[PDB]
């Protein structure tokens, strides 16, 4: 049952790639600001909303997996 | 006008970074820095603002030989001399230094590359935005 | 254009940026600035309008060489000379400065790229619209 | 016929923008400008009509060295002189300047590029059409 | 062709556009314009017919060199001379004026592309048909 | 920077790595090292901070020639000499030491590659993050 | 500091492996070794630690000719002399040695390849990890 719920949580993932993100300092104001901005733009997104990114530096992709047969297995 | 002593610090900083600019008259440097201050942000660095503005001004000056002499430079900026030789005295040829690949104009000069790395270190290279209400 | 003080400021800024313009006749520079100001929109910059005028005028004049015409020249605007040499006195070889496979035509001169970046900061290179009613 | 004083303004604008045209005989500029009148429309610009026609006629004149001399020119328009040299006096080589990549011929000379920018802002670069009942 | 006054106007416009045609005897130009008028369709223009005839005649005569044959020439239409030089007096090198990878066969001379723009202006380069009945 | 002992140690270690720097005045070394301290994080290393800062300063100054400027030079920062020769005495030919197809810009000097591999040893070059709360 | 006799054994083995370094002063080699020791681990080899550290220090010294002469070196590490010739005495040319194809910076010198194989045989080239709970 726990694995089934975990698979349900793990249905869809989003990947955001920014060249040079390694230059970010660990646990300083810059990294905290980046994480705040990422979460903030994440919560306001949806079907009725759009997000903007930069072509040269960052890419935003979505990965998904199927779920089926779990009720029969249980 | 951006702060006077900070501007003085920036110009002297770029001068002692590149000693070959000492012979150049100062007011041209003042014009270049006062023009380059339009690009950098302020609160992003807010500590190494002088270093960042000096770097970007130097990159702007040495982008594609935009900064020339006073009058000795002939009115030819769209033309570059690749080689020249006197009859029986000497000869010389020339070539490009960087050979850029992406056309960002930022990874085209060493000063631009250093400024780019400093920006990535200080703030970031990302622009995530969403519609506000 | 809207008055004369802005034109004077723009042309003086041009000459300050490139000292070689101090010898160019002043009426030609007025002509070039009056041509270039038809391209910059004041409502976007509204604070560095003179700087935008100057940068775009330099780019427009140095695009492929159009200011190259002095009072005495021929119809060499369709062609470029790559070498010239006296048979036994000296030799010289020329060559074009910037490779531009992009084709945007804004990334053709350093001034063009500089103005492009200034525009990018002042108001993004985007244009997103929807039909009314 | 296109308006006479507007045509005079256009030819004078051409002459003051390209100073080397002063030596060209007076009638040929009329011929070129009245030819260029046929391409541009009026109401799209209706303010900088003179500037637009001057730019288009300049592009037409400098397309492929279309504007030539009076009689000194040989009957050789399909053949270009790549290089030449005398035995003990001088030598010279020529070459192309633009190297177009799009096959549009509006993006072939600086004048055409500037006219394209001006058109894109004043009206646009599109054509959306629908059927009529 | 339908009369002689329009023919005279067309040949005069040709001479006005290219001054070098004043030397060639009239009969050859008459033959060339007579053969060139076949391709031009008057029903498209109705108004700039003389200009269209002049453009088509210029392009058709300068396609690859066809007027090159004067009263004394040889079967050199199959090959092009690329260089000519005396052993110790002077040298001269030739070359093609344009590159035409498109294969449209009309984007080969400036006159041809001018004619295409004028044709598209008067009536677009499209052609759509439906089977009748 | 936090004191002077660290600065002196960094300069001395840099001179030990490159013995040619012992004759260069130490003022430029101070300038370069205090500019390079802006990029290094002492939280990450905390034992080889001096080694890392000296390595990065060396690479930064040897990117494409930025320390090439001594008290006497000209604006050769946009262009590189490829060959130089007296007519009948000697000839000499130059060239770039390393090709940089990668474009990461950090593997442009041996010291840059050394600094990257040292960074991977101390703390991996990954950057994995998640939105908090 | 790592053990003194182990360091002496390292420099001794490196010297006997490459005889040409016998003339180099010992302290530069000491500095190179104590700088290169920051990369390798101990428990990985624990038997051939001296061999591995000597190999890696040698690779670092011979990476891009970073190790130069003491004063005979001139301050140009960004430039290499492809060829040189005296007028009527001699001539000589140079070129690259390895032509790296993978951008690993360990597969760029024979010493790097040797150390890479040693590491692969002793521990491996793998890093498999998972999160702790």
């Amino acid at each position: 049952e726990s694995l089934a719920t975990q698979i349900l949580r793990r249905k869809q993932q989003a990947v955001w790639k920014v060249k040079g993100l390694a230059e970010m300092c660990d646990d300083d104001d810059a990294q905290y600001a980046a994480r705040l901005r990422l979460a903030q733009v994440d919560d306001n997104s949806g079907v009725g909303r759009a997000i903007g990114i930069d072509a040269e530096t960052e890419e935003y992709d979505v990965l998904n997996s199927d779920i089926s047969g779990v009720p029969e297995f249980l | 006008i951006m702060n006077q002593e900070t501007l003085i610090a920036a110009v002297e900083q770029m001068r002692k970074l590149v000693p070959a600019l000492r012979k150049v008259p100062d007011e041209t440097l003042y014009a270049w820095v006062e023009m380059a201050e339009l690009f950098v942000c302020q609160k992003t660095f807010k500590d190494a603002y002088v270093k960042a503005i000096a770097l970007y001004a130097l990159h702007l000056a040495f982008l594609d030989g935009a900064l020339k002499g006073e009058d000795e430079d002939l009115e030819s900026y769209s033309r570059r001399v690749t080689s020249f030789s006197l009859s029986g005295e000497f000869s010389q040829t020339f070539g490009e230094v960087t050979k850029n690949q992406s056309g960002n104009m930022m990874l085209s000069t060493p000063w631009g590359k250093m400024f780019e790395q400093l920006k990535a270190r200080r703030r970031g290279r990302f622009a995530l935005m969403t519609g506000l209400r």
